[PDB]
């Protein structure tokens, strides 16, 4: 199998600025027949993917002019001359030259705005739920840029580890941000004695950690 | 435009078949190189194989020999993917294209079916329970539902029939270390709204025939 190599993986891109995304292919794609089967698409977010480029730099029609490729035997580019909010999504090199036909891994364009500190929530769980016999309790950071955060559980000011998932939202299209939950999962009896929960939360957009919390039964 | 159309999504268990199918709604079937790719649930791009209804010439990724088949009804514009012996990395997304023609034409197409969603695990179909998340007691709060415990995929939330979108965040669905999906739904909405506006979360889950619409009040 011919293994294809995007990077990077991620490219956040600053509205109507240039972007690059490489591929390297294991071997060759120049086939017996003299032609470079390497195609680039891109996968907006909830469809299917959509043809760029085929065949290293043909523009294929109903695309538009802002994207480009270039390359030849196994290093290859593509370009968007200036990006746009409709170029967000992950973008995928293709070979067809090789069976099996393989695919990079994907490069996930996202909009690139300022640093924006998220905004804190800490749920307790329900009484409704504590009948089942577990406690969710839930942080939400809500509407922060970048992506990246790190969420800590204090429980009665102790560290907690592997006990909560993380899910977060797509890039929001209209304000460029990110939500993100964090649930930690506790049963009832563990649940039922501690007294503080607190949701602590590091980020760029905080010169220094928030801490929200609540104390059960208060 | 000539597009593809493909069948319903599908929840199996481990050990069971699967058929789904791809429909022409264009054009001249015979001539198409169809392909078949499945995409991975956070992942890239799998290709699974290519047929060529005329001839029947088919080609398979080998990791996936023997457990696919890719077929062709000439009479009604269809291709068929068949798969035995499912296991739970079969999960993904599964889509029919034609991108290429033949090779020398300098033909390129790009059509795609709508894709068919594949859930391959050991659990059972159970509706979701649905939890509050409180506004607890500035300027803005933030309130909503905890959605546990279902399946398959998907579920559907809205708030107040549709009448409230704006900040509204509904996260993605996680499995958890049950076989079962989780999720939360929030909102973020002036905290002068709490007295005055109810917020009930529309929550759907069609596998189980499960609605619950759910009050969710301050403390």
């Amino acid at each position: 199998d011919v293994v294809m190599t995007q990077t990077p993986l991620s490219l956040p891109v600053t509205p109507g600025e240039p972007a690059s995304i490489s591929c390297t292919s294991g071997q060759s794609l120049v086939h017996i027949n003299g032609n470079t089967y390497l195609h680039w698409y891109l996968q907006k977010p909830g469809q299917s993917p959509k043809l760029l480029i085929y065949k290293v730099s043909n523009l294929f029609s109903g695309v538009p002019d802002r994207f480009s490729g270039s390359g030849s035997g196994t290093d290859f580019t593509l370009k968007i001359s200036r990006v746009e909010a409709e170029d967000v999504g992950v973008y995928f090199c293709s070979q067809s030259t090789h069976f099996p036909f393989t695919f990079g891994q994907g490069t996930k364009l996202e909009i690139k705005r300022t640093v924006a500190a998220p905004s804190v929530f800490i749920f307790p769980p329900s009484d409704e739920q504590l009948k089942s016999g577990t406690a969710s309790v839930v942080c939400l950071l809500n509407n922060f840029y970048p992506r990246e955060a790190k969420v800590q559980w204090k429980v009665d000011n102790a560290l907690q580890s592997g006990n909560s998932q993380e899910s977060v939202t797509e890039q929001d299209s209209k304000d460029s941000t990110y939500s993100l939950s964090s649930t930690l999962t506790l049963s009832k009896a563990d649940y039922e004695k501690h007294k503080v929960y607190a949701c602590e939360v590091t980020h760029q957009g905080l010169s220094s950690p928030v801490t929200k919390s609540f104390n059960r039964g208060e | 435009e000539v597009q593809l159309v493909q069948s319903g999504a599908e929840v199996k268990k481990p050990g069971e078949s699967l058929k789904i199918s791809c429909q022409a709604f264009g054009y001249g079937f015979i001539n198409y190189l169809i392909e078949w790719i499945r995409q991975m649930p956070g992942q890239g791009l799998e290709w699974i194989g290519l047929i060529n209804p005329g001839s029947d010439y088919t080609n398979y990724n080998e990791n996936f020999k023997g457990q696919a088949t890719l077929s062709a009804d000439k009479s009604s514009s269809t291709a068929y993917l068949q798969w035995s012996s499912l296991k739970a990395s079969d999960t993904a997304m599964y889509f029919c294209a034609r991108r290429f023609g033949y090779y020398g034409s300098g033909n390129y197409f790009d059509y795609w079916g709508q894709g068919t969603m594949v859930t391959v695990s050991s659990a059972s179909t159970k509706g979701p329970s649905v939890f509050p998340l409180a506004p607890s007691s500035g300027g803005t709060a933030a309130l909503g539902c905890l959605v546990k415990d279902y399946f398959p995929e998907p579920v559907t939330v809205s708030w107040n029939s549709g009448a409230l979108t704006s900040g509204v965040h509904t996260f993605p669905a996680v499995l958890q270390s049950s076989g079962l999906y989780s999720l939360s739904s929030v909102v973020t909405v002036p905290s002068s709204s709490l007295g005055t506006q109810t917020y009930i979360c529309n929550v759907n889950h069609k596998p189980s025939n499960t609605k619950v619409d759910k009050r969710v009040e301050p403390k």
